[PDB]
């Protein structure tokens, strides 16, 4: 890394995408596959659109990603 | 929706 170039890919340099639930009662970020786009997502994602069932409802409450616990 | 990205980092 270390320079200034578009598309940063490298070993162990893995990104990551978050979804906001369009519930404003919720606002909760859930994660995604790195396969999935933020560009190929629906206007009205939800907690129930979730490709991971520990987090694929409303009534869950967010994840703790503050590093390792 | 809103959409982010971060790094898998602690
Ligand atoms: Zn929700």
């Amino acid at each position: 890394g270390s320079s200034g170039s578009s598309g940063e890919i490298s070993g162990f340099g893995q990104c990551l995408v978050w979804v906001q639930c369009s519930f404003p009662n919720c606002g909760k970020w859930r994660r995604l596959c790195g396969n999935i786009d933020p560009s190929v997502l629906p206007d009205n994602w939800s907690c129930d659109q979730n490709t991971d069932v520990q987090y694929n409802r409303c009534d869950i409450p967010e994840e703790t990603w503050t590093g390792l616990e | 929706a809103r959409t982010k990205q971060t790094a898998r980092k602690s």
